[PDB]
């Protein structure tokens, strides 16, 4: 009877950066995955494990909506078993993913003429992220053998770099907002239905 | 630092042929490979930076492609002014190491 | 944008030399600068880098401890003080500009000079 708050997840005025992707848990509400599929505005809507038309009746304990902003050419990396600077260092999806990935273009509201640098992606990390890991640490990356001692210098780089978002970039470089829904079951009762 | 191997060391090609020069890194350098052209007895000229971006003003026939360890410089139409030595350089870790170079013959 | 080198020549082994590079056509105190040497019949070999702040200088092995890279931003000149020269430093030295990137990991040599030959064998 209580529509799940998918609006504010997909209607948010300020999306989080990919390195600080925002996870909103959804529980104790009735979610209709019918305005979400037939919206006719989503560039990408790819469901892993559960069919898009059949999950409208599958009942789940929790539904995690993970939202962030990436580039267009990097949407393919939000998928199981993908290697890339976002799959490896910013946001990793499990190989046995049982959710959906939604993505839509955002040159509007997110591509200021002067350049929107509020969004950062991680260039470097010591090791690849385990599935669903959030690393918001800004420690200097030591590429060389000389310890950095916390100062930015040669072979000592800041992991986070700003996306270059301009109103003239090619579709590959234009900003895409991405929401990854993780539908999970546990021994707890299924509080998510439709 | 990172050792760079450029293959082939020398290439024989005719006008209008396809040329492909591969630069391989001992360690991952991400997308930080640059390609320079040097004709004999002249300063090197920048061709590609970031492994995919063509320096402004240069002919569009040149292209780059690669990520991590393997990189490729492609010349679609080898014109008479494209016969020179091509070097690949990594900027991921200082020192920036140049490849030993590939010369294009007739 | 021009980078003209000078100071090269024949120098006896074990002696010293100072290569200069005068730059014109752009603001000097905004660009990192580099020295890259090419031995005859061999590929390019990066020699040294000086950052635009005048404090961060990096050298390649076999050059560290001998060569000193510096810049006089007030004179629009870049120096390379080559001390204790060996026989293996025979090469043409180019002063190469570093892009307007501000980042330590993605730089390229957009504008090169003309090269000065520094023969060392006695
Ligand atoms: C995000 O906001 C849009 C506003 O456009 C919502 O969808 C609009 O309103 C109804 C239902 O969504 C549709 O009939 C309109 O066509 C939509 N407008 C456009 C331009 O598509 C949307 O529902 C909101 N997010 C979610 C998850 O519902």
């Amino acid at each position: 009877t209580n529509l799940c708050p998918f609006g504010e997840v997909f209607n948010a005025t300020r999306f989080a950066s990919v390195y600080a992707w925002n996870r909103k848990r959804i529980s104790n509400c009735v979610a209709d995955y019918s305005v979400l599929y037939n919206s006719a505005s989503f560039s990408t809507f790819k469901c892993y494990g559960v069919s898009p038309t059949k999950l409208n009746d599958l009942c789940f304990t929790n539904v995690y909506a993970d939202s962030f902003v990436i580039r267009g050419d990097e949407v393919r990396q939000i998928a199981p078993g993908q290697t890339g600077k976002i799959a490896d260092y910013n946001y990793k999806l499990p190989d046995d993913f049982t959710g959906c990935v939604i993505a839509w273009n955002s040159n509007n509201l997110d591509s200021k003429v002067g350049g929107n640098y509020n969004y950062l992606y991680r260039l470097f990390r010591k090791s690849n992220l385990k599935p669903f890991e959030r690393d918001i640490s800004t420690e200097i990356y030591q590429a060389g053998s000389t310890p950095c001692n916390g100062v930015e210098g040669f072979n000592c780089y800041f992991p986070l770099q700003s996306y270059g978002f301009q109103p003239t970039n090619g579709v590959g470089y234009q900003p895409y907002r991405v929401v990854v829904l993780s539908f999970e079951l546990l021994h707890a009762p299924a509080t998510v239905c439709g | 630092d990172i050792q760079m191997t450029q293959s082939p060391s020398s290439l024989s090609a005719s006008v209008g042929d396809r040329v492909t020069i591969t630069c391989r890194a001992s360690q991952s350098i991400h997308s930080f490979l640059n390609w320079y052209q040097q004709k004999p007895g002249k300063p090197p000229n920048l061709l590609i930076y970031a492994a995919s971006s063509l320096q402004s003003g240069l002919p569009s026939r040149f292209s780059g492609s690669g990520s991590g360890t393997d990189f490729t410089l492609t010349i679609s139409s080898l014109q008479p002014e494209d016969f020179a030595t091509y070097y690949c350089q990594q900027s991921y870790i200082t020192p920036p190491t140049f490849g030993h170079g590939t010369k294009v013959e007739i | 944008v021009q980078l003209v080198e000078s100071g090269g020549g024949v120098v006896q082994p074990g002696r010293s030399l100072r290569l200069s590079c005068a730059a014109s056509g752009f603001t000097f105190s905004s660009y990192g600068m580099n020295w890259v040497r090419q031995a005859p019949g061999k590929g390019l070999e990066w020699v040294a880098i000086i950052w635009y702040d005048g404090n961060n200088k990096y050298y390649v092995d076999s050059v560290k401890g001998r060569f000193t890279i510096s810049r006089d931003n007030s004179k629009n000149t870049l120096y390379l003080q080559m001390n204790s020269l060996r026989a293996e430093d025979t090469a043409v030295y180019y002063c190469a500009r570093k892009d307007y990137s501000k980042t330590y990991y993605g730089y390229y040599f957009d504008y090169w000079g003309q090269g000065t030959l520094v023969t060392v064998s006695s």
